[PDB]
């Protein structure tokens, strides 16, 4: 029935939060408008261990997305993340999973060797979701709510407003 | 055919018989004369009409897609899909062409029964004043003149005022 | 062939209600009548009323009318009958009974095994079971007291032991309590190898007794 | 409706008549009466009694959850499983509406169908001794007493016993 | 049991009756005779073949394995499988022994219509001049021989040749 | 239009069995009688049975009674004939015919074209091939020898020459094998100018010969 | 499995809450748990690493 979006009320201290890339296009570099790009305050800088956590306090579930990064090269992870292995965890109460980048070659697509994968979830109302992580994590700026109810179809032909 | 009447003992209809699908042709002294019959073509039409109301319904149940006509679903789950759907497009088909036939069955005895509903009824009216020739005809063994017809036909006909006449005939 | 299986004896307090089973074994009696009949104790039958469940009948006698409720479930080829305000003028057998057609004219020729009603203020009691101690043939027994209500069932030897047993009518005593006694006719040569035991059985207590009689 | 008899030519049914499905209804000389025919009404509950026992029937098809209410399956084979259960519900549902229609048309002309088989034996019996008036009834045409009516009921009434009388009356 | 005749008032069938499933016995001054019905028979039994061969019919569907019976699948996706083929199973059941039932019902119903086809047609031909005695009989109230028998049979009897006659006969 | 369609030709020894086919194309036969007939050598029709399946009969001649097998399978529209304890007595063309009705009384109207089968012992052999040597005209041959079973089929020149050709039926040798000769009649001053080739084609040895024939 | 019927068998892989606590229950260095079987074949690498408690 369409989407409702609101804001996850995440803010970060001593990390940057605006990463870009060239394969979004706006005005120059851009990204994803619902995530933000979570990087080391510097280049090579430790990305320090967060925990942010969400509470599902509406009355419908909502839907989580976030992001594992895999960097065209190892360097460009440590560049990006600072060195050491990297982990993220993601619970909720009927949910729990971890995730490890894996950096390295691939060709490039849209001028990049990076790589990024969504994954997603439903919380249920009066639930709570944390995400801990120290790098390759992209963190959503707005959960969504479904609005109702809808048909959704795959078609080749044009639209006529005309017919039932 | 089950009944006897049409493709029976009656040898045809009558391709001239706009205004019903059962009625009444006479031969008598002033001329000879056709009408169709209200009661019984009203009474069919209205069992087919019936059966159609029913099919022509529309299923209030709604389905979506589980299915990827544009990125393909995963293999495995494609092929458990598709194998559903089949097996589905089985039932459907076997359950459309039984429903189809076996309506059809009865819709053309349900003809026949009312064909031999008018034929026994006028019968009964005219009690022993006339004969069964057998090819969906009474022979009448009084004279008889259009205003008697009609009184058969709206279903008036008094019997016992031709009784004597019609019997040593 | 069919059989019509009644349930359990019951033993009820005044003012309750009960409803008795009657069920068609070895095929359906739906197309039948089947009426309830019931004996009080030294008097003849009379007609409750019947249904006869395809056909769409359920009829009363007109004295019980508004106190029996008759019905039958034709899934499960079962008839009920389910009387109320009990009193004790309704002790009494009750009998379900097949009709040779769909209605009650008819000579009722299946006929159920009966279920006992008792309505008292009296309490259900298990028996206390005794052993009675015995040539060619010898007599022993057992001795079953004071219980409540009827019936017991007495078998021998986990019923490999049917012949030359009599278990004889029960005495109902002043109590308002029954005692009956059961005696086995046996070759006495086999008295010192063949163990003998008797089982009573008391549904109503659920009391299962299990006695050894010696010499 | 197929026949003609129910609903047809009879005008109606008797609500006086307890005993049965199908039955007569006499004048003579004596006096009016009423009873419902044995052989014919059992043949019809005999038929109705027969398709009862044939649906209800129980399934002995057990069949187990593939599904969980407390915690959700995983979301695709769960969309897969309840697109399943639905196109069994629409078939079963089909199934079950279908059914009972035809199980219906087919009781009600069972219906039709033995009272016009009890009208045209009697029919058969009467041979020339009386006529259709066409409201299921016969004009008997010779004076006829109340045994004369059960011998009918019983299917014993001899015909050339009362011949000559009931034809000059004709 | 739809029309009456047979197993109603016809009391029973003719095993000597090899050549047809619907036929005549006549007895006249000449003798005693039988022979079958083609017309009527041939009707039945075409409305009985036409019934086989509708279901005697091929699917010309295809399936294929979506199961192993050699290293079984995993197990989830092997209980929706099993769940659905099951459902399947089901339906189909269903599906074989109500039409099963139904072209039986129809097709007993189909030789009652014939039969008291044969009967009414015959009864139609003769007019006035015999009766229905009631156990699928016409006594013949006139003298008739052989080759009159046949002309009931082919279907050639004339009535107002023997009317008078049997009429008269009849009083 | 339907067309009764027979299986072919079979070649047997003595004491098995043999299977025939009839197949109803362009339409069922099912609701008719199917006769089975056959004709020995020289020999008038004879009737071995027949089968009208819907019906549900199937009849038999007595003189076959016991050794014949009369079947059909209503869903391939097809009838069979299966004749056990084969001896030369049964060797004949064996025809199925349809009948104007279920049964077997009326006229039978459409016949199928027949099933050759031959009781021998014979074993299949290849010809072994001679020249027959030579006015106005000439006469010149191909013999063709000692083969088993039929047929053979001779062409001359790969079949180029097809006028004044005549191939003589075989003559079945007491041997048990075929000899049959083609003679072709030919201007004599063609002689020493157009070459002359027989060419035998014996299809169950896959035998295949070409033989010049010179003066 | 010498029994006449088929076994079910459970393991656990234990993810440690920090690198710290693996090698203290476990020691130091790369872990991997294999399983096989005719039928199975598999392998485990645990991942150590802060997860909120429960």
């Amino acid at each position: 029935g369409g989407i409702d979006k609101e804001t996850m009320g995440f803010t970060y201290s001593g990390i940057r939060t605006n990463g870009t890339t060239s394969a979004c296009r706006r005005s120059g570099s851009s990204f994803y408008a619902e995530m933000k790009w979570l990087l080391s305050n510097t280049d090579n800088a430790a990305f320090p261990q967060m925990t942010k956590s969400y509470k599902n306090t509406r009355k419908d579930p909502a839907l989580i997305i976030w992001g594992i990064h895999h960097s065209g090269s190892t360097t460009e992870q440590t560049k990006l993340y600072g060195s050491g292995n990297k982990l993220i965890t993601v619970g909720s109460s009927n949910y729990q999973q971890s995730f490890v980048p894996s950096p390295g070659a691939r060709p490039q697509v849209n001028g990049q060797s990076g790589r990024i994968d969504f994954h997603w979830l439903i919380l249920n109302p009066n639930d709570t979701v944390t995400f801990s992580f120290n790098g390759a994590f992209i963190a959503l700026d707005r959960a969504s709510f479904l609005r109702g109810k809808s048909m959704g179809i795959q078609s080749e032909v044009q639209v006529d407003a005309n017919c039932e | 055919g089950l009944f006897g009447a049409i493709a029976g003992f009656i040898e045809n209809g009558w391709e001239g018989l706009i205004d019903g699908w059962y009625g009444f042709r006479h031969q008598n002294a002033q001329g000879e004369g056709t009408a169709a019959d209200y009661k019984s073509t009203q009474s069919a039409i209205d069992q087919i009409t019936g059966k159609l109301n029913r099919l022509i319904e529309k299923t209030n149940q709604q389905f979506e897609l589980i299915d990827n006509e544009f990125t393909e679903v995963e293999r495995q789950i494609g092929n458990v899909i598709n194998w559903t759907r089949d097996s589905m497009t089985e039932v459907w088909s076997y359950n459309a062409e039984l429903l189809v036939a076996m309506e059809n069955q009865h819709t053309i005895d349900l003809a026949d029964s009312e064909m031999n509903k008018l034929y026994e009824r006028v019968k009964r009216q005219l009690r022993e004043n006339a004969e069964e020739d057998g090819t969906g005809c009474f022979e009448i063994f009084h004279k008889c003149d259009d205003d008697c017809m009609a009184s058969i036909r709206n279903n008036t006909y008094d019997h016992s005022k031709y009784r004597e006449e019609a019997i040593q005939n | 062939q069919v059989q019509l299986v009644q349930s359990g004896a019951e033993v009820k307090k005044p003012g309750s209600s009960v409803k008795v089973s009657c069920k068609s074994s070895g095929g359906t009696s739906n197309n039948y009548a089947i009426s309830w009949v019931r004996q009080a104790p030294g008097q003849g039958l009379d007609w409750m009323g019947g249904i006869s469940p395809i056909f769409g009948s359920t009829a009363y006698a007109q004295k019980f009318q508004g106190r029996v409720t008759i019905s039958a479930d034709i899934f499960s080829n079962t008839a009920y009958m389910e009387l109320n305000s009990l009193t004790s003028e309704d002790t009494a057998v009750y009998f379900c009974a097949r009709h040779g057609n769909y209605y009650y004219y008819s000579g009722m020729d299946v006929w159920g095994q009966g279920t006992t009603v008792t309505v008292s203020s009296a309490s259900t009691k298990g028996p206390s079971v005794f052993p009675l101690a015995p040539g060619g043939t010898a007599a022993l027994g057992c001795l079953v007291k004071d219980y409540f209500p009827e019936p017991v069932t007495v078998s021998w030897n986990s019923g490999a032991l049917t012949s030359g047993v009599h278990t004889f009518p029960a005495v109902l005593q002043s109590s308002g309590l029954y005692s009956l006694s059961s005696v086995v006719t046996v070759p006495s040569s086999s008295l010192g190898t063949q163990t003998y035991i008797c089982n009573v059985n008391h549904k109503p207590s659920n009391t299962k007794v299990d006695k050894r009689v010696e010499p």
